[PDB]
C-alpha cells in the first residue's frame, strides 16, 4: 500500500474523519442535556452575565397518553416553588441558604418538594397506578414477612402504631407504599411511608428517619383509595428530610 | 447501693459504645488472616530488563 | 442502617399479565401459560413468560440448531465416538477454518467444508434475529434503537468473519468453533501483525469499553441512590419532572461541574455502548490489507516509547545469587 | 457542678470504688502470673 | 488524682464498663495469639517438644 | 449561576468534618474538608509529573515516562530521579482518590440520598490499590509498579501477561471478561429500550413502563422490570472490578508457572479411564 | 462572655486541673519506662 | 499559661476524651509494631542471643 | 481605544480576574520549566559546573 | 446602553483605571526582570 | 502587626483548631519518616551498626 | 463593626491572646529540640 | 496603585484566604521537592559525603 | 457606588491595611532566608 503524501495513508485519514465524528457527537450530546435547567440565574433570581459556551437547543414535542396534553422542551418551568422561607447568609453569590421557618414544615433543604401535577399516574387500562391491598383483587404475600398487624417503631424507639394495610402496584406486581395507624397518643388518622425507608423485622418495622413527634404531621392524602403525584413527593421528601432535621447531632458535623 | 438509677435516669442503649468497638476489632482480626494468605509463601523475582 | 434497596423485602403475587394489544393483534401469536419464580423475584420480577412465535424466530432457531448439532457431531466424531473423552476434552476440541492453500475456494468436508456450512446457517439465523427485533418494535409502536444497537454488534461479527477474509482472498483467516481455539487465535493474530495495542482503533474501542462499564456503575449507583424518591419511574419523570431528577442532577453538577437529564443519560449510554464495535471493526479492517506492523507503524508515526537501560538478568544479578549459592 | 450523666459527688465516689477494687485486684493476678512467666523463661 | 472519681459524671459508667470488658477481651486474645512464638514462647505445642 | 430548581437546595450542614469554615461553592463545584485535600494533592501530583517530564528530555504527551525504581532496592527508597517521584506521585494519587471518595461522601449527606456512588468508586480504587500497592507488597519490592505513562503502560501490561506464557487459561480472567462483556450489552439493551420507549415514530403517543415489559417477554420471554436491571447492571460492575482485582493478585504471589498447566488437574481426574 | 459549650468558668478550671493532674502522672510513667529502656539499651 | 483552661469553653469535653484515648491507644500501637519490625530492638531473640 | 473601559459592560470582572491568574501562573510555570529543560539555560547545571 | 454584567459607565471608567494601573507595574517587574536575565545570559 | 486579632472575627476558631491539629501531627508524621528513610539520619541504623 | 462568625472585638483580642501564648510555647520546644538534634549530628 | 484596596469591594476574603493558604503552601512543598531532587543542592547527601 | 461584597469602603482600607501589613513580614522572613541560603550556597 502506498501514501498520498508523506506519512499519510488510509489509516490517518479514518482517524482524522473519526475525531471529527466525535467533535460533532459531543457536541450534539451536551447540547441534548440542556432541556431542563436553563437559562442559568444567580443567587438573587435575576439571569446570570454568563450562560455557557454551548446555546440552547432547540424545541421538541411530545404526546402525552389519556388526552393531557402536550410537552413541549426547553420552556418554562411549570415546577417552579413560589415562595420560599430561605435567607441569605452572604452579600454575594456562592454561600448558602438558612431556613426561616420549619424547615420539615416549610419543605426547605433535604425536605424539599417539586410542583408536580395533582392528578394520580395511570397504568396502561387508565386506571390509578398505586392501590390499597383491600381494593386488588387475586393479590397475596408469597415470600417473606407479612408486616400486616406489626407495631411500628420509630427512630427513637418510640411504639405509634400498627401496620394495617399495604398499597401496592398493580401493573408491576411491587409493593410501594405501607399504611400506618397512629395511637391516639402520637396522632390522629393514618399516614403512609414508602417501602425503601421501612425494615420489616418479624415482630416489628422501625422507621429510622424521623423520630416519634414527627408523625403527626406528616402530610395526608385527601382521597382514602388514592394518591396524586405531588402528595407522594410531598409524603416521600418530608421522610427523607428527617435523615438531617430531626435532630440538631444530624445537622453538626460528626468529627 | 441505693439503687442503679435505672428508672427515669437511665433510658440509655448499654450496648451501643461496645458494639462498635467490638467492631472495630473485626476488620484489625480479618486483615491478619487475609494477609497470612500469601505471606507464608515467599516469592523472589529475577529482573531481566529495564525498570 | 438504612435499607439499602437490594433484595425485596417482602413479595407479593397476583394474577398473570398476558401483556398490551392494539389493532395489529399480537395475541394470535403469543403462546398460552406462564410460570413464577419466587427465587428471582428477590431482584426483579417473577413472571415468566409468555414468548411471542414469529417466523423470523422459527427460522433463527431452527438454523442454529443446526449449527450447533454440526459442530458437536463433528467435535464427537473427531474423538472416535467416546462419550468419556467427549466429555474430557470438550474446551479443547473445535471444528477448524480450511487450510490457506485453498484460496477462496470450495475445499473438501475433510478440510473446511462443514465449517462452511455451519458459517452460512450461523449467518442466515443471526439475520432471522435481527429482522425478528425489527418487526417486535415496528409492531408496538416504538423507536428502533434495539435493532440499531443490535446492527452495531453485527458489524464487527460480520467483519471478524465475512468482509475481511474476502478482502483478504481466503476462507482461512476466520475464527475456529472452540473454547481454548478462539483465544488462541486472538493471541495469534495479535502476535502476527505486530503489537495490536499500538493500533488506534483498538485503543478507542477499549477507551470505550471502560466509559461504558464506568457509566453504568455510575448510572445504577446514582438511581439506586435516589430511588427512595420513586427514582426508578424514569418515564414519568421524564414526562413531568420531580425531586429525584433535580437531586440526580445536583449531585453531578457538584461533583464534577456538569450534569445530565433524565433521558439525556441514556443517549450518553448508547452512544458509549455502540461505538465499541464499531470501532473494533474499522481496526480490524485496516490489518493485513493495509498496515501489516503496528509497532513499526508507531515508530514511523513517532509515538512508541523509547528505553536507556540494559537487557539481560546479568546486567542486574547474578544465577548463583538469585538461587542463594 | 456539671453532670451529664445524672449522679451527684457522692453517688459516683461511691461507685468509683468497686472499680477501684477490682482494678487493683485484676492488676495484682496479672504481676503474679507476669512473675510466673519471668520466672519460667527470661526475656530481658 | 484525689478528683478521678467525676469521670463517671461524664461517662455513662455502665457503656463504658461493658465496652472495657470487650477490649480487654480482644487484647488478651492477640498477645496469647502473638506469643504462639515458636521461640521461647509457644507452649500448647508439647507433643513436638520435649516428651 | 444555578439552575432554575437549585437554590432550594443550597442550604448548610451535612458535613463529617469543617463546619462552616469550608462550606461554600466556586462556581458549580462544592468545596469542603476533602476537596481543599484533593486540590492540593492533584495540582502536587501534577506538577510533579511534569517536572519528571521536563527532566526527561521530553514534553511529548505520547513519550513521557516515569518509572518505579529497580527491583534491588526492595521496599525502601530510591533516588528521587531513579523512581522515588514515582512513589511520591503514588502516595499523591491514593490522598487525591480517597478525599474525592469522602467529598462524594459528603455531598450526598447534603442532598438526603443513599450513599451508593462512594461504595461503587471504593471498588475501583480497590483495583488501583491492588495494582499498585498490594501485589508489590507480596511480591516484595516497588518496582513490580506499572509506569506512568500513556503508551509506557501497555509494555508493562504486555510483559506481565506473556510472563505466564498464556494468560487467557486464566479462570479469573475469563470471569472478568465474560462480566465486562455482559455489562456494555447490558447497558446497551437498557439505553435503547428506553429511549425508544419515550420517543416514538412522528405523530405517535408516548408509552409506559407496561410497553417495555411487553416487548422484552414477547423477545426473549422474560422482563427483569425497571428496578431490577438497575440492581443487575451495578452488581455486574462491581463484580468485574473485583475479579480483575482477584485475577491480578493471584498471577504473582500464589501461582508461579504457567497457567495452561493449572487445568492438569482436570486433565488427570482418576475417574477417567 | 464566650461559651460555645454553655459551660462556666469554674467548672472549666476544675476541669482542667484534673486535666492536668492525669496528664501529668501520664507523662511520669512515660519517662520512668523510657529512662529504663534506655538504661537497657541505648539508641544515641 | 494560665489562661490554658479556656479551651474547655470552646470543645465539648466528651469527644475530646473519645478522640484523645483512641490517638493515644493506636499511636502506642503503631511505636511497639515499628520496634518490633526491627532487628536491634526486637527483645525476644536478644536473651537468646546472650542465652 | 479611549473607550476600552466598555469591556467591563460585557464581562464580570469576578470571573475575569480569576481565569487570568490561572492563566497568569501556568504560563509561568511552563515557561520556568521550558528553561530546565535545556542545557544552557538550566541554572542548577550551570551552579553545579562552576564549582 | 448596553450592559450585561449591570454595571454603569462611570463604575467602568473607575474599575479601568486601576487594572491598568495594576498591569503597568506587573510589566514593569517583568521589564526590570528581562534585563537583567539579558545581561546575564544573552539570547539574542 | 497589632492588629491581627480581626482574623478571628473571619473564621470560627472550633473548626480551625481541628484542622490545624490534624496538619501539624501529619507534617510531624511526615518528616520523622522522611528522616528515617535515609541512611545518615536512621537513628535505628546508627545504634546497630554502633554496636 | 464587621464581623462574620458573631464574635466581637474583645473576644477576638482575647482569643488571639492565649493562642498566641500556646504558638509562643510551641515555637520553643521545637527550637530545643532542632538545636539539641543539631548539636548531635549536624546538617549544612 | 492608591486604589489597590478596591479589590475587597469584589471578592470576599473567606474564599481568598483559603485559596492563598492552600497555594503558598503548595508552592513551597514543590520547590523544596525539586530542590531535594538535583546534586548540588541536596542538602541531605551532602552532610553524608562531608562526613 | 460598586461594592458585589457588600462592605463599605472604610472596612474595605482597613481590611487592606491589615493585609499588607502581613504581606510585608512574610516577604521579609523570605528575603532574610534566601539571603543566608545564597550565602552558603551561591547558584549564579
Ligand atoms: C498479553 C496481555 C494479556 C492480558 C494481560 C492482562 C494483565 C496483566 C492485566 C489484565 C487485566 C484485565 N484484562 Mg486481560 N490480558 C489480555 C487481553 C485481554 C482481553 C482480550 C484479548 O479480549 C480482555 C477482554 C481483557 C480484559 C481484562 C480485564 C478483565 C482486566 C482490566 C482491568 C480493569 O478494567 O480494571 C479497572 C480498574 C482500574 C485500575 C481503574 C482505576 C481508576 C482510578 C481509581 C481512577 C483514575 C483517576 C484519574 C487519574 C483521573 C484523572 C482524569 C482527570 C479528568 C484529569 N484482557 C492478554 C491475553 N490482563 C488487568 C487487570 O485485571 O487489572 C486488575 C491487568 O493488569
Ligand atoms: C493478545 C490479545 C491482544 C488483543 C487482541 C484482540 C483481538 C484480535 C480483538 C480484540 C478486540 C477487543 N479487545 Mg483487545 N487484545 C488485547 C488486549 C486487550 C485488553 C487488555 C490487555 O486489557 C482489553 C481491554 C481488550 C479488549 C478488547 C475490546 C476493546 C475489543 C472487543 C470488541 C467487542 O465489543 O467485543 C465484544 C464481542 C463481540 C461484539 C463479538 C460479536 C458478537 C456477536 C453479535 C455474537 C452473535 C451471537 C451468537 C451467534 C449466538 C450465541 C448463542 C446464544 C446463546 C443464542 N483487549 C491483546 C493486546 N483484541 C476485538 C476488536 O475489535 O479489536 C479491534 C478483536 O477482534
Ligand atoms: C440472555 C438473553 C437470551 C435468553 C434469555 C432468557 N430466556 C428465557 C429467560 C431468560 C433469562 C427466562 O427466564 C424464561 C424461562 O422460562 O426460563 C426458564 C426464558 C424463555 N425463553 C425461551 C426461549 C428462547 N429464548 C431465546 C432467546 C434468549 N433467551 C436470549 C438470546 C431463544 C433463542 C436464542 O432462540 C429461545 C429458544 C423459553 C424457553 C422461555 C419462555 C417461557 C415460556 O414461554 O414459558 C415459560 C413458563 C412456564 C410454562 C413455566 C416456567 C418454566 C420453568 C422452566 C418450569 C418450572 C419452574 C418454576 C416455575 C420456576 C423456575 C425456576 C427458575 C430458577 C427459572
Ligand atoms: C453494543 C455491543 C454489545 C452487544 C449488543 C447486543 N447484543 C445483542 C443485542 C444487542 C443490542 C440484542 O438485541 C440481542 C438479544 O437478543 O439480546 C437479548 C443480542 C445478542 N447478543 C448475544 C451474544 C453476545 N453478545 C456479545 C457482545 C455484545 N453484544 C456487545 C458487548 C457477545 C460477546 C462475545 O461479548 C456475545 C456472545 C446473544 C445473547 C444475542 C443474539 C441472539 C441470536 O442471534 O440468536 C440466534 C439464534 C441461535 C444461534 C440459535 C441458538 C440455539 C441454541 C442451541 C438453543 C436455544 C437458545 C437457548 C436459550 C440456549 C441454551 C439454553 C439451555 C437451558 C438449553
Ligand atoms: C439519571 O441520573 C444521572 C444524571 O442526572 C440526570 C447524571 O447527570 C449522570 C452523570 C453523567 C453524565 C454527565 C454523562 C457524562 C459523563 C462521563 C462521560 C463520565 C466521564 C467524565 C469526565 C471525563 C469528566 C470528569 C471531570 C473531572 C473529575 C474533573 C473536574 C474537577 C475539577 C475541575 C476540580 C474539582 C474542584 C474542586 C475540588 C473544588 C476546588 C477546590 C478548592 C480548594 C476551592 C478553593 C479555590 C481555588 C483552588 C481557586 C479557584 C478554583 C478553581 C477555578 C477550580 C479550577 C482549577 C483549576 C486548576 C483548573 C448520571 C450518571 C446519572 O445517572
Ligand atoms: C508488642 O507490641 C504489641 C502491639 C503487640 C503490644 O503488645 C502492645 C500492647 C499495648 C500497647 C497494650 C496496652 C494496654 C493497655 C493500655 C491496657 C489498659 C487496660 C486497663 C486500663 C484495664 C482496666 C481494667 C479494670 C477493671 C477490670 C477493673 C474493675 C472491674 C470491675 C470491678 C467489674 C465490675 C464493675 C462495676 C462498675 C460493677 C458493675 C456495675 C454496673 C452498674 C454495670
Ligand atoms: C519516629 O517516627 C514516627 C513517625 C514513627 C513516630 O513515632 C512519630 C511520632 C510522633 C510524631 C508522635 C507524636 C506524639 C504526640 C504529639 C503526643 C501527644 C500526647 C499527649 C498530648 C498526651 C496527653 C495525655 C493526657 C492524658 C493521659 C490525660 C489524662 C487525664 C485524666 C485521666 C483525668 C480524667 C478527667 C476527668 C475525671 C475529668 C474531671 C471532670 C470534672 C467534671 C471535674
Ligand atoms: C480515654 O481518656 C482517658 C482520659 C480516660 C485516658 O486517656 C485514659 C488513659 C489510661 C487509663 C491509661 C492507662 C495507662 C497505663 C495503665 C499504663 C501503664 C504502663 C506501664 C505499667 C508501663 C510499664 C513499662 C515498663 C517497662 C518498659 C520496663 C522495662 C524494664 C526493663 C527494660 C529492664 C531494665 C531495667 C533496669 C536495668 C532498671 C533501671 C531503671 C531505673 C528506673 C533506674
Ligand atoms: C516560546 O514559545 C512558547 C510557546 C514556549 C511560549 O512561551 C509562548 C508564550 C506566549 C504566547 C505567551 C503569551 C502571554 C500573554 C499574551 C500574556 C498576557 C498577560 C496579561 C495581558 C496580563 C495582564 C495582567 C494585568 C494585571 C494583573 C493588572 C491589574 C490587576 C489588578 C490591579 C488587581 C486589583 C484590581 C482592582 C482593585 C480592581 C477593583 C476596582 C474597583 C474600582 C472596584
Ligand atoms: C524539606 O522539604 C519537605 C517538603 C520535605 C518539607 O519538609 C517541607 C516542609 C514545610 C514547607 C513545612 C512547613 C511548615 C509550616 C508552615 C508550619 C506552620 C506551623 C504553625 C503556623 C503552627 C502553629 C501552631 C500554633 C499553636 C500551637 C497555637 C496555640 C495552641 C494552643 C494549645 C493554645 C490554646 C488556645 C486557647 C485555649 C484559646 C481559648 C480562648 C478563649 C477566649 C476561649
Ligand atoms: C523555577 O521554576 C519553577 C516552575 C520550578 C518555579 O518554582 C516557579 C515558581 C513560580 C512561578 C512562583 C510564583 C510565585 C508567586 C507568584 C508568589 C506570590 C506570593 C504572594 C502574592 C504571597 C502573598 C502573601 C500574603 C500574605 C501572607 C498576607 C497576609 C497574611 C496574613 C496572615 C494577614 C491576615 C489578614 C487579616 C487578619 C485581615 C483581617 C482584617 C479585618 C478588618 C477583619
Ligand atoms: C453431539 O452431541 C450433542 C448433540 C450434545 C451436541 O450437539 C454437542 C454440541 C457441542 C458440545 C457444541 C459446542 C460448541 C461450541 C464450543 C461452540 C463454540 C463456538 C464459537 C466460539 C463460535 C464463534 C464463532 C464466530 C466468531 C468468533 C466470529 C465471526 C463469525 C462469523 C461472521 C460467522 C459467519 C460466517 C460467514 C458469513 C461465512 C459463511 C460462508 C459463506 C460462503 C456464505
Ligand atoms: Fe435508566
Amino acid at each position: 500500500e502506498e501514501t498520498f503524501f508523506g506519512n499519510f495513508d488510509l489509516a490517518s485519514l479514518s482517524l482524522w474523519l473519526f475525531y471529527g465524528f466525535f467533535a460533532l457527537l459531543i457536541y450534539y450530546l451536551q447540547t441534548e442535556n440542556m432541556r431542563e435547567g436553563y437559562p442559568l440565574e444567580d443567587e438573587d433570581g435575576n439571569t446570570a452575565a454568563n450562560q455557557g459556551p454551548f446555546p440552547l437547543p432547540k424545541e421538541k414535542t411530545f404526546k402525552l397518553q389519556h388526552g393531557r396534553g402536550e410537552l413541549t422542551l426547553p420552556g418554562e418551568d411549570v415546577q417552579r416553588r413560589d415562595n420560599l422561607a430561605l435567607r441569605k447568609t452572604a452579600h454575594g453569590n456562592g454561600f448558602p441558604m438558612e431556613p426561616t421557618g420549619d424547615p420539615m414544615l416549610d419543605g426547605v433543604g433535604p425536605a424539599s418538594w417539586s410542583k408536580r401535577r395533582d392528578v394520580p399516574e395511570l397504568d396502561a387500562h387508565g386506571h390509578p397506578k398505586i392501590v390499597p391491598m383491600s381494593a386488588a383483587e387475586g393479590f397475596g404475600v408469597s415470600a417473606g414477612t407479612d408486616p400486616r398487624g406489626l407495631p411500628v417503631m420509630a427512630g427513637d424507639g418510640e411504639i405509634v402504631g400498627l401496620v394495617s394495610d399495604m398499597w401496592i402496584d398493580e401493573a408491576e406486581q411491587l409493593v410501594r407504599y405501607l399504611e400506618l395507624e397512629l395511637d391516639p397518643e402520637w396522632g390522629d388518622g393514618k399516614r403512609l411511608v414508602q417501602r425503601q425507608m421501612v425494615r420489616i423485622k418479624s415482630d416489628r418495622v422501625k422507621v429510622r428517619s424521623i423520630y416519634g413527634k414527627h408523625f403527626k404531621n406528616v402530610p395526608k392524602t385527601k382521597s382514602p383509595n388514592q394518591v396524586t403525584l405531588l402528595e407522594e413527593d410531598k409524603i416521600m421528601a418530608y421522610y427523607a428530610g428527617g435523615t438531617l432535621y430531626a435532630d440538631e447531632s444530624r445537622l453538626e458535623p460528626q468529627l | 447501693k441505693w439503687f442503679d438509677e435505672w428508672n427515669s435516669k437511665n433510658p440509655t442503649d448499654i450496648y451501643k459504645p461496645a458494639i462498635v468497638v467490638g467492631v472495630a476489632g473485626g476488620a484489625v482480626f480479618a486483615a491478619a488472616l487475609l494477609v497470612s494468605m500469601g505471606q507464608p509463601l515467599a516469592t523472589d523475582s529475577m529482573q531481566t530488563g529495564p525498570r | 442502617p438504612e435499607y439499602q434497596n437490594i433484595f425485596t423485602q417482602v413479595q407479593v403475587q397476583g394474577p398473570a399479565e398476558l401483556g398490551v394489544d392494539n389493532e395489529n393483534n399480537l395475541t394470535e401469536e403469543r403462546t398460552t401459560g406462564t410460570g413464577f419464580s419466587q427465587l428471582i423475584g428477590w431482584i426483579g420480577n417473577a413472571q415468566l413468560g409468555p414468548i411471542y412465535l414469529g417466523w423470523f424466530g422459527i427460522i433463527s432457531l431452527v438454523t442454529g440448531t443446526l449449527w450447533f448439532n454440526i459442530v458437536g457431531f463433528n467435535m464427537l466424531s473427531q474423538v472416535g465416538y467416546s462419550i468419556p473423552e467427549f466429555i474430557r476434552q470438550l474446551f479443547w476440541l473445535a471444528l477448524e477454518p480450511p487450510s490457506p492453500e485453498y484460496g477462496l475456494r470450495m475445499p473438501p468436508l475433510d478440510d473446511g467444508g462443514w465449517f462452511i456450512i455451519a458459517s452460512f446457517f450461523l449467518l442466515v439465523s443471526v439475520i432471522s434475529w435481527w429482522l425478528r427485533t425489527y418487526q417486535l418494535a415496528e409492531m408496538h409502536k416504538m423507536g428502533k434503537h434495539v435493532a440499531w444497537a443490535f446492527a452495531a454488534a453485527i458489524w464487527l461479527f460480520l467483519v471478524l468473519g465475512l468482509f475481511r477474509p474476502i478482502l483478504m482472498g481466503s476462507w482461512s483467516e476466520a475464527v475456529p468453533y472452540g473454547i481454548f481455539p478462539h483465544l488462541d487465535w486472538t493471541t495469534a493474530f495479535s502476535i502476527r501483525y505486530g503489537n495490536l495495542y499500538y493500533n488506534p482503533f483498538h485503543a478507542l474501542s477499549i477507551v470505550f469499553l471502560y466509559g461504558s462499564v464506568l457509566l453504568f456503575a455510575m448510572h445504577g449507583a446514582t438511581i439506586l441512590a435516589v430511588t427512595r424518591f420513586g427514582g426508578d419511574r424514569e418515564l414519568e419523570q421524564i414526562y413531568d419532572r420531580g425531586t429525584a431528577s433535580e437531586r440526580a442532577g445536583l449531585f453531578w453538577r457538584w461533583t464534577m461541574g456538569f450534569n445530565a437529564t433524565m433521558e439525556g443519560i441514556h443517549r450518553w449510554a448508547w452512544w458509549f455502548a455502540v461505538l465499541t464495535p464499531i470501532t473494533g471493526g474499522i481496526g480490524i479492517l485496516l490489518t493485513g490489507t493495509v498496515v501489516d506492523n503496528w509497532f513499526l507503524w508507531a515508530v514511523e508515526h513517532n509515538f512508541a516509547p523509547d528505553y536507556t537501560q540494559d537487557y539481560g538478568y546479568e546486567a542486574y544479578t547474578t544465577y548463583d545469587g538469585f538461587l542463594g549459592r | 457542678d456539671l453532670s451529664f450523666t445524672g449522679l451527684t459527688d457522692e453517688q459516683a465516689q461511691e461507685l468509683h470504688s468497686v472499680y477501684m477494687s477490682g482494678l487493683w485486684l485484676f492488676s495484682a493476678v496479672a504481676v503474679v502470673a507476669h512473675l510466673a512467666t519471668f520466672i519460667w523463661r527470661p526475656w530481658f | 488524682m484525689s478528683k478521678f472519681y467525676k469521670i463517671w459524671l461524664i461517662f455513662d459508667p455502665r457503656r463504658v464498663f461493658v465496652a472495657q470488658g470487650v477490649f480487654l477481651f480482644l487484647l488478651a486474645a492477640m498477645i496469647h495469639l502473638v506469643l504462639l512464638s515458636t521461640e521461647h514462647f509457644n507452649w500448647f505445642e508439647l507433643a513436638a517438644a520435649n516428651a | 449561576a444555578l439552575l432554575s430548581f437549585e437554590r432550594k437546595y443550597r442550604v448548610r450542614g451535612g458535613t463529617l468534618i469543617g463546619g462552616d469554615l469550608f462550606d461554600f461553592w466556586v462556581g458549580p463545584f462544592y468545596v469542603g474538608f476533602f476537596g481543599v485535600t484533593t486540590a492540593f494533592f492533584a495540582l502536587l501530583g501534577t506538577i510533579l509529573i511534569f517536572w519528571g517530564a521536563s527532566q526527561q528530555g521530553t514534553f511529548n504527551p505520547w513519550l513521557i515516562n516515569i518509572a518505579p525504581p529497580d527491583l534491588s532496592y526492595g521496599l525502601g527508597m530510591a533516588p528521587l530521579m531513579e523512581g522515588g517521584l514515582w512513589q511520591i506521585i503514588t502516595i499523591c494519587a491514593i490522598g487525591a482518590f480517597v478525599s474525592w471518595a469522602l467529598r462524594e461522601v459528603e455531598i450526598c449527606r447534603k442532598l438526603g440520598m443513599g450513599y451508593h456512588v462512594p461504595f461503587a468508586f471504593s471498588v475501583a480504587i480497590f483495583a488501583y490499590v491492588t495494582l499498585v500497592v498490594f501485589r508489590p507488597l507480596l511480591m516484595g519490592a516497588w518496582g513490580h509498579g506499572f509506569p506512568y505513562g500513556i503508551w509506557s503502560h501497555l509494555d508493562w501490561v504486555s510483559n506481565t501477561g506473556y510472563a505466564y506464557l498464556h494468560f487467557h487459561y486464566n479462570p479469573a480472567h475469563m470471569l472478568a471478561v465474560t462480566f465486562f462483556f455482559t455489562t456494555t450489552l447490558a447497558l446497551a439493551l437498557h439505553g435503547a429500550l428506553v429511549l425508544s420507549a419515550a420517543n416514538p415514530p412522528k405523530g405517535e403517543e408516548v408509552k409506559g413502563p407496561d410497553n417495555e415489559d411487553t416487548f422484552f417477554r414477547d423477545f426473549i420471554g422474560y422482563s427483569i422490570g425497571t428496578l431490577g436491571i438497575h440492581r443487575v447492571g451495578l452488581l455486574l460492575a462491581l463484580n468485574a472490578g473485583f475479579w480483575s482485582a482477584v485475577c491480578i493478585i493471584i498471577s504473582g504471589p500464589v501461582w508461579t508457572k504457567g497457567w495452561p498447566e493449572w487445568w492438569n488437574w482436570w486433565l488427570e481426574m482418576p475417574i477417567w479411564p
